[PDB]
């Protein structure tokens, strides 16, 4: 999206470029020069796409907070707060926790991840779905394991010591 | 040609025309190469104060500038015009000023009534088209050019017929836009009605559909990026358009809207991009037609409320009482929904925009009270504490619970309710207290206490322990299942 | 009545239309001040202020104007009640 | 050109050694002002500020000076592009 607010500068860019090859001993490929750095910059540049930056942030940090995390193939949550429920097809990720990192940009973040395909919705189109764990019953943002992948991250707990 | 006054000669020699004051023995005094003709004077509607165009020439160009009578009047003041190519010196000031005041007697300015803003001033209503200002003897006087530039964009382009099926008919039906274009359509109205400012946002095309509703006055340049002040004090009646909440820091905007929404005075709606608001969303073709057919239903829409004002009003005043009836804050709102509902009335009886505006506005109504949360604080605030519990049952006790063996108990789970423990809903609520927990009671969310108390004595094991009781009933509606 | 200090109401004619002004004592009794009516439709200048001062004062020694005793506020001021 | 307003450049000699200095046409044209170019090596005073005023008015009607029009920036202005 943010990209697209930049067009009319990329258009001058371009425009430029192609005044330049014009140029008398000053030939040389606009075209290839602007597409390479268009992408270069989708590419490498975090903050065009600030809902993805900040899903990474919460991942790594629940990947150095499973004590705190339920689910298949985890110990019961014993101390403190619950912060995420891992299931097999997705890692639920708490209300709570999903506030305590997006604060007043809760919505407008978590409709982009629904936007961009990230989470599996609840039944009553709803943004959070209710995940069932043992015989309880959770309330939080269902991550698929396709994005925890992408970005580069396991959350099962199921994996033989020896290895 | 116009006369020179008595007393005054007009020499014309090589260095150039030159008034000289003649003083009987006659005696010849040079005042300056730069005779001074006051062509006109403004009278400011508002102020009541004037002002004027002083014409002079600077060696064969003409130079016209704004002075105020001050300047005109007074020695020291007029000697500042020498900036301003005057041929003016500390010497004879005093002759030039008691020129200028002769001069004024035997050829009289040009008295023109003057209006610095648009809409309602005092009597009149000043229309920011040379079509209709033409006729109505008062011109339009704005000194800073950003409000130029902005009437530059009012100028009306393009036919009406076509403004109704090239842009009008893509979107006869689309709610969010269309509650938008009733915005920016009875801004016009307030002053009418009695009501005050208020605001229609849209959020979550965007930048689109500001655009598309700029068309209905002119250009895609009445927007602006996010003073506001000034702004809505000189547009007065009409919208105001502002694009691009993202752009910028979120202390300044919210606070904006605040003063904004205060009342030089104005009353108007502000369309962006006491707040009605269009959260669902609503290309190429339809861009290029209302860009080609610029603002014509605006005007035509304000001749259509003029032919029937008193009808129109009293309709509008029964949409008021019963819009009062129908949450509280909603209700707060009820004369802004009468208002663009009338105006949607009277867009529905102008010849090429017929469409249904009964609809619309209910559609968008309704997608309001379902979609947005700050019309019940207390059930949102009620959600944001169960939505802490449910990821804090390590200090829940109750069926099906492990003890809390460390730290502090925040609710007790029943089947039946979860009873919150009063600290918990304090350290939530803080002062608001006394006032949510009355709503949570007056809305039906509570198992009250025997003594007309909000909370309920709850046991579980060996305690007992005072806290509020929300229904199992209210914790499923809001989608938690405290359950083991 | 609170402050015992005075004010005035100046009229007059700008080609048909009549014009009242409030005015301080000061404006009207020192050049200086009342050169800044000129923005009321007021004709006066540097050169002219001192004798239209001048004729003020004079106009308003055999002329008097109405003494009226006057309150900004309502309810108990210093002796009246102000309905 | 943006302005619309002027200034001026004085000539003048401290005993051989030209001085020319950028004046505004307050300080040229006001005695109070031209006053304060004794600073700047202008013989002038309090008691002969007038009369300097009085001849620098004179002396540009009979010799007029160059009128150039200046831009203080570069690029679009009004209708010109200065490089």
């Amino acid at each position: 999206e943010i990209m697209q607010r930049l067009g009319r500068a990329f258009a001058l860019l371009q425009v430029t470029g192609e005044v330049l090859n014009d140029i008398d001993g000053f030939e040389h490929d606009h075209f290839k020069i602007i597409e390479q750095a268009y992408d270069s910059m989708v590419k490498n540049n975090k903050t065009i796409d600030k809902p993805k930056q900040l899903l990474e942030e919460l991942l790594q940090y629940l990947d150095a907070n499973r004590n705190n995390i339920a689910g298949d193939g985890y110990s019961s949550v014993k101390n403190g707060d619950i912060k995420a429920i891992y299931k097999r097809d997705y890692l639920c990720i708490l209300g709570e926790t999903v506030k305590e990192k997006l604060t007043h940009e809760l919505q407008t973040i978590t409709g982009q991840w629904d936007k961009k395909g990230y989470l599996i919705k609840g039944e009553k189109d709803r943004l959070q779905k209710q995940v069932k764990h043992q015989t309880v019953k959770y309330r939080g943002f269902a991550i698929k394991q396709e994005v925890l992948k992408e970005l580069g991250f396991d959350f099962s707990n199921s994996y033989n010591p020896n290895s | 040609q116009e006369i020179i006054p008595k007393g005054y000669e007009i020499e014309h020699h090589q260095c150039g025309i030159a008034l000289n004051q003649l003083i009987p023995s006659d005696k010849k005094v040079f005042i300056t190469s730069t005779i001074p003709q006051i062509t006109e004077r403004f009278e400011d509607i508002e102020s009541n104060e004037v002002s004027f165009n002083m014409l002079f020439y600077d060696n064969k160009t003409p130079v016209n500038i704004a002075v105020s009578a001050e300047e005109i009047s007074d020695s020291r003041q007029l000697l500042k015009l020498v900036n301003k190519k005057l041929d003016v010196t500390s010497s004879t000031s005093t002759k030039l000023v008691d020129y200028i005041n002769a001069s004024k007697r035997y050829n009289p300015p040009l008295n023109v009534k003057v209006a610095t803003r648009l809409g309602h001033v005092k009597g009149y209503f000043i229309y920011p088209y040379q079509e209709v200002m033409k006729d109505s003897n008062v011109k339009l006087f704005s000194n800073d050019k950003g409000f130029q530039k902005l009437i530059d964009s009012f100028r009306s382009k393009g036919t009406l017929q076509g403004y109704s099926k090239k842009v009008f008919a893509q979107i006869k039906d689309l709610p969010m836009v269309m509650v938008m274009l009733y915005a920016s359509l009875g801004s016009v109205l307030l002053r009418e009605f009695g009501l005050q400012p208020f605001i229609v946002e849209i959020s979550g095309g965007k930048t689109f559909t500001l655009n598309l509703v700029s068309s209905v006055w002119g250009t895609s340049d009445l927007i602006t990026t996010w003073s506001i002040e000034s702004m809505a004090s000189f547009l007065n009646s009409f919208p105001m358009f502002k694009d691009d909440t993202r752009n910028t820091h979120p202390k300044f905007v919210t606070s904006a809207t605040y003063n904004f929404s205060s009342g030089k005075e104005w009353r108007n709606i502000l369309i962006s991009t006491r707040v009605v608001t269009l959260q669902d969303p609503p290309f190429t073709t339809l861009d290029k037609s209302f860009r080609e057919n610029y603002g014509t239903l605006g005007l035509a829409f304000i001749k259509q409320y003029e032919s029937k004002k008193d009808v129109y009003k009293n309709a509008f005043e029964s949409y008021q009482r019963y819009f009062n009836q129908k949450n509280e804050i909603m209700q707060r709102l009820g004369r802004a929904f009468a208002l663009l509902q009338v105006t949607g009335e009277v867009l529905n009886d102008i010849d090429g925009f017929e469409h249904d505006h009964f609809k619309i506005i209910e559609q968008a109504y309704d997608s309001m009270v379902k979609n947005n949360k700050t019309i019940d604080k207390p059930k949102q605030l009620l959600e944001e504490l169960l939505q802490y519990l449910d990821a804090n049952r390590n200090n829940i006790a109750g069926d099906g619970y492990s003890s809390v063996k460390n730290g502090d108990i925040k609710a007790i789970y029943k089947r039946d309710y979860l009873c919150i423990l009063g600290e918990t809903v304090k350290e939530k609520l803080t002062h608001e207290l006394q006032t949510i927990t009355g709503q949570w009671d007056k809305k039906g969310y509570l198992i009250k206490g025997e003594k007309d108390r909000l909370q309920k004595q709850v046991k579980h094991q060996t305690v007992k322990y005072r806290g509020f009781a929300i229904k199992q009933e209210v914790l499923k509606e809001l989608g938690f299942d405290f359950s083991n």
